[PDB]
């Protein structure tokens, strides 16, 4: 939908299985 | 493996038990997905035939659950003319109930059997019929057959209009009768005799929901068929001015967003000019939102183009741009976004301001409250922000120098996303770096007793807006950077994503 | 399959007039607005009219907090003048209801319809009283006998018990035997057939119809 | 059978 | 008949808004190819004008599309054929060109002038981008002397169709012509490129009746398996 | 200072420095100096001007309109400061009343704020309400005036009590309004049928006897609404209705066809068959009707 920064590294709210699992292991 | 899987579906049939046999038949489309095999698609389907065929009714009712789910594996039938043989016979059952599942079964097999003739005349005998369930399967299954078969649809469209038309048939049923019309997009004469009967409807039967049934319908076969779009235009427009209801003139904005969005360029300078009167005249708030997200959709496509200095629409966006209601200002002051990023007349340039201060009232308005509403108004506007600063550059100095004069203020949704605007528009040109750091530098000090929730999402996004506004080495800044981390990060994804940007 | 196969899609009409109908703040007709409207003592069937003519439009799972208040009211359906409109509509809204809450909405409904001979006049059928012995559907009012719309309800709801007392004695001797299939089979077979003879003489004109 | 009408077109397996 | 009326319409539509943004101009063209896609698919007697005007539309897109690409920004050392969408898009013009002269049927001599100059444009292009691509001046001598005899020999095929083709590209190449042959070839490349790009689409008159040309398979069928048997050497 | 910089910026860092302190203060009321900019702006312009000045740049001056449009609705208890408010858009009407300075957005903000202010208070009476809009219909003009008499009538029914009806001057005014076109009719008819009762079907179904385009489908919907089983309320009206010598005819025979009583279509055909000297029924109408019936 409507998006502020077309191009924005934030935006993928659920990442693919390597930035998934560097975000459990370091978001603690 | 295959074979044993039907084997074992089969076993579940014959078992005589209905709790068995329903449980097998409704196990047949996992089997399907399982083995797409067409011998065995083929055999399974016989076999669900057979059951069908000789079974109560709510056997025959999980068969056509099962045949609704696995419509992709009817392409994969060899022995077509068997299958449905049998599956018609229990159309000749004089159980009103079986007559319809059946009516029902031959809807859902309208893909691969059209233009089987005497399903079409199990149809039409079995609409003017007189059990209800019996009528509304048929209407199902006609829909389904004249989305499919021409023959079938220039064949009922007659009926239909005589069922109308006729005065045995209730409100509710003409209701659900209606909208097969829509399926009479298969030639210019069936649209234009399907077009006719629809005018007739609205006419003669101007109740609240026939009207909208009627004229949602008449929408929905003039955007299928592209010869009667202009005049389908007209009649929304005229029917949006004219018509006092409130839910009449708000299926005619649905209707004619969703034609604005499928032909943009179909809409004439007449419609837009004529929507634009409604949309000054009407002082219903919901009303005018409505024709304005309208506009809104037309204004981003070529139809402005062809719209054209000043006129009603621009009149229109400057009056709504300053509107009470925020979404009305939103929308308007797209439309104002739009226009200027279009055009690039002698008038428009003290359009420019107009809308670069629209969009400035509409920071001041939405950077407080932090609705989820409030976060809409706020994104179109930042996205028009975004927008115009791109497509006029020479105007991209006050577009930034009013964002950061409010990102001061602004709560922390909204500064995030004032901050991707902003790292936008840092982004599209480079001239603008040490100052605004240093402002951006002096708010980010401020950011480690902020909140608890959005506190590390706006870490990100600033020093995102940081990184980008900066075009050299920095130390002592950075040491501010480094002991904000350490001091309220403590987390380590955030400070992960912030270097990812850095690098 | 009755109660199923009405979930059925027809063409959609009613998803396009769910979206159209219900967006200006319709939904203050609360349920007891709706209770309200009825309990006027000058009846008001303009009002009630109204609010369920509302209600058609609302799918089937957010009409179950309306399901009391139509429920209970229906009795003051029975009563003479009252418009066929409304007791149509009410039979759409019973049938809706029947899609989700089946269960709690026939026994509910079979105290909604008992002939008011007492102050409750035994408010106090459950699920198994009338699962023991579905005739009591058709102890109903006498008034229902020439109500159509409340006759199809009392229809579907003796169709309903007429199943389920056929499962709950077959439950029930299962349990008890840790012949007696015969006796059941006798027992099914009567209470069928009693309920098809209470059917034929509704059917029959009374003395009244013969004026 | 109950379900058919006696003058109903006959079912040929 | 609103269906030929629509097909006119759309036609004058896109004519009508020549000199929109190349971003709305696009816009307007794939809208109005796939409204003719759309008008074939509805009514079989004007599928072959639909058809036609559709190939010509999607030959105008795809010039318009590979001139606009980000391929003459950048200089000639720093050309990629990785990026690069007009090759392609040459090539498809150029065959779509063959397609719409050869297969619809009830073509008159200005359809095919129209034609003609599509292809000439086609050539052009292609040119271009080979000039691009490419550094020695045998490759660059050699295509450019064949592309105006190409020049040449469709100006004296057309000298009737000439005085209609007003504002075209063959009336600003025909201005420049006989003093092309002069300059170097680098300078006639980027004035025929940059005359190329802001030269007039032109208008394609449609005939009064015309077909696309169709074969359907039918004794093959493509049913199953249970091939053909055969032995090894021999014919079946 | 506040006046200072009115008559600076009108005839742009101050506006920006402005308008984000009343946003600001705002949000403290919205949480939980406007009063003095305001009586500032209209002590300014009271004096001897400005108001061409800001029309000009009324992009620096609508934003703050906007904004004490937003505090008023935020607080409606500080009465004074929102009459101020008030008093302010009038003074603003009528000085820009010149026609030579043409349309503006600042003139149709005006306008459209005034015309909201004059929706939010009630009106005394309804009586006297119904007459204003009766005789500013008969004049066939000032549409505005119009609409601001049916937007007070609006208001003081939907917070009003059992008025009297009198039915011959509410079938004109709907005639009126019909005729004019009115936005607010169908509001108009909500507001009015949901109560003040004394024959509302009886106001209906003369409108709808007597041409009447747009609004008929409303009507219908109306009556629909109110009228059951159709031919319940005054039968001579809907008898007439339904059969004799229209549009919405077929509609209406198809509710009276269907949602009838018995006795009801049992009366309407022992009409239709009993009439010895009429042949007032039209006979296309009440042979399509009896067929229906049977069938």
């Amino acid at each position: 939908d409507v998006s502020v920064w077309e191009e924005n590294w934030e935006d993928d709210i659920v990442q693919d299985d390597f930035n998934q699992q560097l975000r459990l292991e370091m978001f603690r | 493996d295959a074979n044993s899987a039907l084997m074992e579906l089969d076993k579940g049939l014959r078992s005589g038990k209905l709790g068995e046999q329903c449980e097998a038949v409704v196990r047949f489309p996992r089997l399907f997905q399982k083995y797409p095999f067409p011998i065995l698609i083929n055999s399974a389907f016989l076999k669900l035939a057979d059951v069908f065929r000789v079974g109560n009714n709510f056997l025959r009712l999980c068969v056509l659950k099962v045949t609704q789910q696995s419509e992709k594996h009817l392409e994969k039938i060899l022995n077509v003319d068997e299958f449905v043989k049998r599956i018609f016979s229990v159309i000749h059952s004089n159980d009103p109930v079986a007559r319809a599942i059946t009516l029902r079964m031959l809807g859902s097999l309208a893909s691969i059997i059209p233009e089987r003739k005497n399903a079409h005349h199990s149809i039409r005998q079995s609409l003017d019929s007189h059990d209800n369930v019996e009528v509304e399967a048929a209407v199902f299954a006609a829909a389904n057959f004249s989305a499919q078969s021409k023959d079938f649809a220039v064949g009922i469209c007659n009926k239909i209009s005589e069922m109308i038309q006729g005065l045995a048939t209730p409100v509710d049923l003409k209701l659900k009768l209606i909208p097969i019309l829509q399926h009479m997009h298969h030639d210019a004469i069936l649209a234009s005799s399907a077009r006719q009967l629809l005018q007739q409807l609205v006419t003669s039967y101007p109740s609240t929901k026939m009207v909208i049934v009627s004229l949602h319908t008449f929408t929905l076969l003039a955007a299928s068929s592209l010869v009667d779009t202009p005049k389908q235009i007209q009649l929304l427009l005229q029917y949006l001015k004219n018509d006092p209801r409130k839910a009449v003139k708000r299926l005619a904005i649905q209707d004619l967003k969703l034609l604005a969005n499928k032909t943009p360029h179909t809409w004439s300078r007449e419609n837009i000019q004529a929507l634009c009167e409604c949309a000054l005249q009407t002082p219903y708030d919901s009303l005018k939102l409505g024709m304005l997200s309208v506009l809104s959709t037309l204004s981003g496509t070529i139809a402005i183009k062809h719209y054209f200095r000043s006129s009603d629409l621009v009149k229109l966006a400057q009056e709504c741009c300053y509107h009470n209601n925020r979404g009305i200002a939103a929308h308007g002051v797209r439309v104002l976004t739009n226009i200027t990023v279009s055009c690039q007349e002698k008038d428009l340039l003290a359009l420019e301001q107009d809308a670069v201060f629209g969009l400035e009232s509409l920071l001041v308005l939405c950077s407080q409250d932090d609705s989820p509403g409030a976060q809409a108004t706020l994104k179109i506007a930042l996205n028009c922000m975004v927008k115009l600063a791109k497509g006029r550059p020479h105007l991209s100095q006050s577009v930034v120098e009013t964002l950061l004069t409010q990102l001061h203020s602004a709560q922390d949704a909204a500064r995030i996303l004032m901050c991707h605007c902003l790292a936008a528009i840092a982004m599209q040109l480079p001239v603008l770096g040490d100052g605004m750091l240093g402002d951006l530098m002096e708010l980010y000090k401020v950011i480690g007793r902020s909140a608890t929730d959005k506190q590390q999402e706006l870490l990100v996004s600033l020093a995102t807006v940081i990184f980008v506004a900066s075009q050299k080495a920095l130390s002592v800044e950075s040491k501010a950077v480094i002991k904000q981390q350490l001091e309220s990060v403590s987390n380590g994804w955030t400070v992960y994503r912030i270097a990812r940007q850095a690098s | 399959v009755d109660d199923w196969i009405c979930e059925e899609e027809i063409t959609g009409t009613d998803a396009l007039l769910r979206r159209m109908l219900l967006t200006n703040n319709a939904k203050n007709h609360s349920p007891k607005q709706l209770q309200e409207a009825f309990s006027a003592v000058p009846v008001n069937n303009t009002q009630v009219m109204q609010i369920i003519e509302h209600l058609t439009l609302l799918s089937a799972s957010e009409l179950i907090p309306y399901a009391e208040v139509l429920t209970s009211n229906m009795s003051q359906l029975l009563n003479s003048g009252v418009p066929r409109r409304i007791l149509q509509t009410v039979n759409k809204l019973w049938m809706v209801l029947n899609t989700v809450m089946p269960r709690r909405l026939w026994v509910m409904t079979v105290n909604a319809l008992q002939p008011s001979i007492k102050f409750v006049r035994q408010q106090k059928y459950t699920q198994n009283d009338l699962m023991i012995d579905p005739l009591i559907v058709l102890r109903c009012d006498q008034r229902v006998h020439r109500c159509p719309p409340l006759m199809d309800i009392t229809l579907h709801m003796l169709n309903g018990y007429l199943l389920a007392s056929k499962a709950y004695l077959s439950a029930h001797l299962k349990e008890t035997e840790q012949t007696r299939e015969e006796l059941k089979n006798a027992l099914l077979a009567a209470q069928d057939s009693a309920a098809v003879q209470i059917l034929l003489e509704i059917c029959l004109p009374t003395e009244e119809e013969k004026a | 059978s109950p379900s058919y009408s006696p003058t109903s077109p006959s079912y040929s397996p | 008949d609103p269906s030929q009326q629509f097909l006119q319409q759309s036609l004058e539509r896109v004519y009508s808004l020549q000199h929109l943004d190349p971003q709305g101009a696009q816009e307007l063209l794939e809208f109005t190819i796939r409204d003719l896609q759309r008008l074939g698919e509805l009514q079989s007697e004007l599928a072959g004008v639909a058809d036609f005007s559709a190939t010509y539309l999607r030959c105008q897109l795809l010039l318009i599309k590979a001139l606009q690409e980000k391929l003459w920004n950048v200089a000639a050392p720093l050309y990629l054929k990785q990026s690069d969408l007009a090759s392609a898009a040459a090539k498809q013009i150029m065959e779509e060109t063959y397609k719409m002269e050869f297969m619809y049927s009830g073509v008159e001599n200005k359809q095919v002038v129209i034609i003609h100059h599509m292809r000439l444009q086609a050539k052009a292009l292609q040119l271009i981008v080979t000039a691009r691509t490419t550094r020695g001046l045998d490759p660059l001598f050699g295509m450019c002397e064949k592309f105006l005899q190409e020049v040449d020999f469709f100006q004296r095929y057309f000298i009737a169709d000439l005085p209609h083709l007003q504002d075209s590209f063959v009336d600003k190449l025909l201005d420049l012509m006989p003093r092309l042959m002069t300059s170097k070839p680098a300078e006639v490349v980027k004035i025929l490129q940059t005359m190329l790009r802001q030269s007039a689409f032109l208008h394609l008159p449609l005939p009064e009746q015309i077909h696309k040309a169709s074969a359907t398979i039918i004794e093959p069928a493509g049913e199953s398996d249970n091939p053909l048997r055969f032995t090894s050497g021999l014919v079946v | 200072d506040l006046a200072g910089m009115f008559l600076q910026i009108f005839p742009r860092p101050v506006a920006l420095a402005l308008q984000q302190a009343l946003g600001q203060e705002l949000a403290r009321v919205v949480q939980g100096i406007t009063v003095r900019v305001l009586q500032a702006l209209a002590t300014l312009l009271s004096s001897p001007a400005l108001v061409m000045s800001m029309h000009r740049s009324h992009f620096l001056a609508c934003p703050l309109l906007r904004q004490l449009c937003q505090y008023q609705r935020c607080v409606p208890q500080d009465t004074g400061f929102s009459s101020l408010f008030l008093k302010v858009l009038l003074q603003m009407l009528q000085w820009l009343d010149s026609p030579g300075v043409e349309g503006g957005p600042l003139r149709a903000q005006l306008r459209m704020l005034a015309s909201q202010a004059s929706a939010g208070r009630r009106l005394s009476d309804v009586r006297g309400g119904l007459l204003r809009l009766a005789e500013a219909l008969a004049f066939r003009q000032d549409l505005e005036v119009v609409s601001s008499t049916v937007r007070a009538v609006i208001a003081t029914l939907r917070s009003g009590e059992q008025c009297s009806v009198e039915p011959d001057l509410i079938s004109k005014v709907l005639q009126g309004l019909i005729e004019v076109r009115s936005p607010h009719l169908e509001e108009l008819l909500t507001a009015f049928f949901s109560a003040t009762a004394d024959k509302p079907v009886v106001v209906v179904s003369s409108l709808l006897l007597q041409r009447l385009g747009p609004s008929s489908g409303l009507l219908v919907d109306w009556l629909e609404m109110l009228d059951p089983e159709v031919v319940s309320s005054c039968p001579d009206l809907q008898l007439r209705l339904l059969f004799s010598r229209p549009s919405f005819r077929p509609y209406l025979l198809t509710l009276f066809t269907h949602q009838s009583s018995w006795p009801t279509l049992h009366q309407c055909i022992r009409v239709l068959l009993g009439k010895s000297r009429e042949q007032r029924f039209d006979p296309s109408a009440s042979l399509d009707f009896l067929w229906a019936c049977i069938h």
